[PDB]
RNA sequence: GCCUACGGGCAGGCGCCGAGGGUAGGGCCCGUGACUGGGGCGAAGUCGUAACAAGGUAGCUGUACCGGAAGGUGCGGCUGGAU
RNA sequence: CCCCAUGUGGACCCGCCCCUUGGGGUGUGUCCAAAGGGCUUUGCCCGCUUCCGGAUGGGCCCGCGUCCCAUCAGCUAGUUGGUGGGGUAAUGGCCCACCAAGGCGACGACGGGUAGCCGGUCUGAGAGGAUGGCCGGCCACAGGGGCACUGAGACACGGGCCCCACUCCUACGGGAGGCAGCAGUUAGGAAUCUUCCGCAAUGGGCGCAAGCCUGACGGAGCGACGCCGCUUGGAGGAAGAAGCCCUUCGGGGUGUAAACUCCUGAACCCGGGACGAAACCCCCGACGAGGGGACUGACGGUACCGGGGUAAUAGCGCCGGCCAACUCCGUGCCAGCAGCCGCGGUAAUACGGAGGGCGCGAGCGUUACCCGGAUUCACUGGGCGUAAAGGGCGUGUAGGCGGCCUGGGGCGUCCCAUG
């Protein structure tokens, strides 16, 4: 059965983009869109907007991409390169403000969830606290 | 009975003492109450012997029945001196 | 002990100019002058490619022999470079330079590295007024370098003091030829000294 | 495996097996010899290899290689042993240490003399 | 602090006495996933008053007899006996696992 | 029996607990060891030629029976079986 | 040592008030103290008694952490709890009597194996592994096993009682002894030190002090066992002696190396010569503060200083690849090398010698062991179609894990302050 919704939302994610898909669909949640909200201010993603499939809840996310390249491969560079699910269930991870990490020298993301909000690991390293390590990006 | 006294710390030939409150009976290098400044009997430094000496004051004023050495040393720092009439 | 034997031979067989001798490396006598070679009955032959050991030891040694030095001085001080807040491989070279052997080298009140080291040791030095005579004594800043009251007299000295008359000494360093003192100044910068190492190449060396 | 596996199971550390059992941990063991021999070696080598049957203080009774251009071990030759296999002579975890107890150095080695009990010859 | 620990009542069998059953989560110290270990506190009962589903507090006291170190200290909510159900099937499955037999 | 201020104390005597030992009867772990199983080896020979090519009866496999052994056959199963 | 008295005060029963596990107060009854010595003798010093608090040192108890084997799976009857009693400084099956039938275990009970634990230390990028002499902290033992006595404190290493094993004395009834204190003897072993100096220092015991004691400790001795520092020279010196080695016989190599020239001056000689040690004490002052005075050094005639002053130990591994370093000769699957792959059967850069070279240098190698390399137990950080690896298939227990919205709790989690 599902177990773990945020994997599945990253994972289609992940999934999409390497086909290029424009957009896709992902069930809603309040949590997930807040995770999304972060994605779209950091330029990952266009951004999502929320729809309706059959009177479900849904977020469509809209991807993001390189430019054409010429050479005999033109298909665009990825604008994320690599998402990953940290803390999962049946091992969560929770990390102290002075362990909070950095992701690619600070050319990516790390999502926390906190007491104090979604956050990235900058966000979050500013306002002092730490939390859940949900995914990294870049 | 709660002493103060000196606890050596140097090397060989090189004697650098520790003035220190512990019970009389533990090891002359051992587990210690408190220090209270150290001492260096041969001077190679202007500033051979420290005493903090409020805190001394503090456990001469429960008892702490010092060595001779100690006394003396703790003396020259005027942990004794009064004043003036 | 520290290395004696025959040298215009390590200048040889590093390939380069280590200035281990004094008057003569200066000549057209250092060897490298008449065979550049490297010892030994094969060094006519055309040599093997180096493996990447071989030129991070060379380069190594070719930096130790220029300084006298045992390696595990040598080494010791490398170690403590890198425990050290800089650029170890600068660093290190700043250490090596703050040896007093050396320091008095530089000076200009020997000949050679060599002569330096007995100059020190046979108590011709004045560190700060008063004798020393490890060669390995570390300068710092601020300290003088001076010839012993006694020693003011020897050939040597004078002979070599009156080279002084139209050298100049390091940019860090300040000579008072007359007075037969020197002052230490600051550490030399990277740029100062000029030797024929890739400094560098010692650090991986010692990475492995 | 997944976590609770791991939190369940744990991991299985390695534990070392001595190569080196008949000196009960010890750098070398004395001996005397029982049988002094020579033995044929193994797979694409020729030879009549040197060796000693040593009965030792720690109890075992193992075979130990005899180096060295020419020995003068006995029947009751006490020896010293250390670690060392020999490739060619199978069952064979020790070598004898020339020169203590009974076992001479070479005579006339000239070259790696620290590892054949040979001290150092004036005049050479 | 006096420690004081929150379990549940396993065991009414015992004269002025009963068993506590106390759970304890922690991350583990390698793996970093969150365990549930649990331990048996035997807590003094002076007038019988928790009765077994008893979910209590319970407090560290001065020595009662060999084992009985703690004294029962509040009830924090009681009838509860899907836990103790917990405890005893996990004990009845004891009388499994073992290698003197089985039947059908 | 001793001391006493006549209240009692001391020696001494008995009893439980008890280290240890005795008899019987179990269980366990190391030392030696009569007689033994194969096994891996390790020098190139005996008698076969099962497997590798369709290996000259496709091969392998569990289980049987025969055979000292290699293997043979029976019953199934597998393709990791060649045209 | 003991009885009587005063009892500030305390102890005990009983009752009340606050407090709350046996805490503080209070009231009647009871019960409990004591020691003298010295002198600079009409008052000072040391000591005595009961009690309240401090100080320091310990007992006991609880949470959490604490190696391997499941080819050890069930363990337990003082066992688990109760009531009462004994004992203790005090809780407690710690002990005893009676009552109840409990206690523990797959979150590994019980059994077997191994081990003193830690501050740290080694390694490692980390995480982790490994280790716990030497210093410091806790524990435990003092020839094996019991046991209590003195006491603030022990069930006591150089105290006591008994049993056993060992060794010695013995008149054969009996008795003696305990270095895992320092040094040493001996055995065992690959292997581990002087039957040294000193109580000058610091510390400890006893004393008013002078002092006594102190194998704690402060030092010397022996061992490259380890780390660090120092030396065996420095400068000049040939298109380059000899000898040894290679050679295509032209020459090349050791090699500025040597010789030889100047310079310096470890060793050593003479002279001076420590710091560590100033208190205890005595005197003035008050017995305080403060001031004055004297005694005291094992190391050690050492370190260190001054003057003089001699060119004055070098060895070990290695040179096929990993891996810095190549030639000749001997040898001929022999002798031998060998960490691994391998080398040697007549041209060996791998055996052996030589020249030459490389690497370190009072050290260099070897063996043993830990960590590394070994993402080769994979938390960081691995796998399972054919490489080792999916249970023959299902059912389902414990357990692990689990959709969307809102709200409470705040256990996990996160932040701050403090210990
Ligand atoms: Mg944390
Ligand atoms: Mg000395
Ligand atoms: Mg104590
Ligand atoms: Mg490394
Ligand atoms: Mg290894
Ligand atoms: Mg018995
Ligand atoms: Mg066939
Ligand atoms: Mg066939
Ligand atoms: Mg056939
Ligand atoms: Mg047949
Ligand atoms: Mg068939
Ligand atoms: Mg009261
Ligand atoms: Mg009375
Ligand atoms: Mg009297
Ligand atoms: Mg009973
Ligand atoms: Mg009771
Ligand atoms: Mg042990
Ligand atoms: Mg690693
Ligand atoms: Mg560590
Ligand atoms: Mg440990
Ligand atoms: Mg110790
Ligand atoms: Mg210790
Ligand atoms: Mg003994
Ligand atoms: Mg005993
Ligand atoms: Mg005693
Ligand atoms: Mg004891
Ligand atoms: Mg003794
Ligand atoms: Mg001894
Ligand atoms: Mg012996
Ligand atoms: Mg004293
Ligand atoms: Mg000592
Ligand atoms: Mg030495
Ligand atoms: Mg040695
Ligand atoms: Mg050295
Ligand atoms: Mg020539
Ligand atoms: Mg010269
Ligand atoms: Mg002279
Ligand atoms: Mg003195
Ligand atoms: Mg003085
Ligand atoms: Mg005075
Ligand atoms: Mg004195
Ligand atoms: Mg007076
Ligand atoms: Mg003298
Ligand atoms: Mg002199
Ligand atoms: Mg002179
Ligand atoms: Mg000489
Ligand atoms: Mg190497
Ligand atoms: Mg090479
Ligand atoms: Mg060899
Ligand atoms: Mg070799
Ligand atoms: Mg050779
Ligand atoms: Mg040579
Ligand atoms: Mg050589
Ligand atoms: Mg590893
Ligand atoms: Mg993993
Ligand atoms: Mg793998
Ligand atoms: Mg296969
Ligand atoms: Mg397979
Ligand atoms: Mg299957
Ligand atoms: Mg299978
Ligand atoms: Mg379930
Ligand atoms: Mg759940
Ligand atoms: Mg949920
Ligand atoms: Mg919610
Ligand atoms: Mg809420
Ligand atoms: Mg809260
Ligand atoms: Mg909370
Ligand atoms: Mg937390
Ligand atoms: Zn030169």
């Amino acid at each position: 059965m599902l177990t773990d919704p945020i994997a599945d939302m990253l994972t289609r994610i992940r999934n999409a983009t390497r086909v290029y898909k424009e957009s896709t669909d992902v069930p809603a949640s309040r949590f997930k869109e807040e995770i999304l909200r972060i994605l779209a201010r950091e330029g990952f993603i266009k951004g999502y907007e929320r729809v309706d499939v059959d009177g479900k809840p849904y977020l469509r996310v809209y991807l993001k991409y390189g430019p054409r390249r010429q050479g005999p491969d033109p298909r665009p560079e990825q604008v994320i390169h690599h998402i990953r699910r940290i803390s999962k269930p049946g091992r969560r991870v929770y990390v102290g403000v002075k362990e909070i990490p950095r992701v690619r020298r600070g050319l990516g993301i790390a999502i926390l969830s906190t007491s104090k909000g979604v956050l990235t690991d900058r966000e979050a390293r500013k306002l002092g606290v730490g939390g859940e390590l949900i995914c990294e990006v870049w | 009975m709660v002493k103060i006294r000196l606890a050596r710390f140097g090397s060989k030939h090189n004697p650098h003492y520790r003035i220190v409150v512990t019970d009389a009976r533990r090891k002359r290098d051992g587990k210690y109450i408190e220090k209270i400044g150290y001492y260096d009997p041969r001077k190679t430094t202007p500033d051979w012997l420290k005493v903090d000496v409020e805190r001394a004051r503090y456990w001469l004023s429960v008892g702490a029945q010092p060595t001779d050495t100690a006394r003396r040393l703790l003396r020259q720092a005027g942990v004794f001196r009064q004043e003036a009439r | 002990g520290r290395y004696i034997g025959p040298v215009c031979r390590l200048c040889r067989r590093e390939g380069v100019k280590l200035y281990l001798k004094g008057e003569r490396c200066y000549s057209p006598k250092c060897a490298m002058e008449r065979r550049p070679y490297p010892p030994g009955q094969h060094g006519q032959k055309r040599a093997r490619r180096p493996s990447d050991y071989a030129v991070r030891l060379r380069e190594k040694q070719k930096l130790r022999r220029i300084y006298g030095i045992s390696e595990r001085q040598f080494r010791n001080l490398f170690e403590e470079a890198s425990k050290k807040k800089g650029v170890t491989g600068s660093v290190f070279l700043g250490l090596l330079e703050s040896r007093l052997d050396n320091v008095v080298y530089r000076l200009g009140f020997a000949v050679s590295r060599r002569q330096a080291r007995q100059l020190v040791r046979h108590g011709h030095i004045t560190v700060n007024g008063r004798r020393v005579d490890l060669p390995s004594y570390r300068v710092r800043p601020g300290d003088e370098i001076a010839v012993a009251e006694k020693s003011r007299n020897l050939e040597l000295i004078r002979q070599n003091l009156e080279a002084m008359k139209g050298r100049k000494v390091g940019p860090w360093l300040s000579l008072d030829v007359e007075g037969m003192k020197g002052k230490f100044l600051r550490l030399p910068d990277r740029e100062d000294l000029a030797l024929p190492v890739n400094e560098q190449l010692v650090i991986e060396f010692y990475s492995r | 495996p997944t976590i609770n596996q791991l939190v369940r199971k744990g991991r299985e550390k390695v534990r070392k097996k001595s190569k080196v059992p008949a000196l009960k941990g010890a750098p070398f063991r004395r001996g005397v010899c029982t049988v002094v021999r020579t033995v044929t070696p193994k797979k694409p080598n020729s030879a009549l290899r040197k060796v000693a049957k040593v009965r030792l203080t720690s109890g075992y009774e193992v075979t130990a290689y005899i180096p060295g251009e020419g020995h003068n071990l006995q029947e009751h030759s006490v020896v010293l042993i250390r670690g060392g296999r020999v490739k060619d002579l199978p069952g064979v975890r020790y070598h004898i240490v020339r020169g203590v107890y009974d076992a001479a150095g070479v005579k006339d080695r000239k070259k790696s003399r620290s590892k054949y009990g040979t001290k150092k010859p004036k005049e050479a | 602090p006096k420690k004081v620990l929150t379990g549940v009542v396993v065991s009414d069998k015992m004269q002025k006495t009963v068993t506590v059953l106390v759970e304890r989560q922690f991350p583990h110290p390698l793996y970093g996933k969150v365990i549930k270990r649990s331990k048996k506190y035997l807590a003094h009962d002076p007038e019988e008053k928790y009765k077994l589903g008893d979910v209590v507090e319970i407090i560290e006291s001065r020595p009662i007899s060999k084992r009985k170190r703690f004294r029962v200290l509040r009830l924090v909510e009681s009838g509860r006996m899907d836990l103790v159900e917990k405890y005893l099937i996990r004990r009845q499955n004891y009388e499994s696992l073992s290698k003197r037999g089985g039947k059908a």
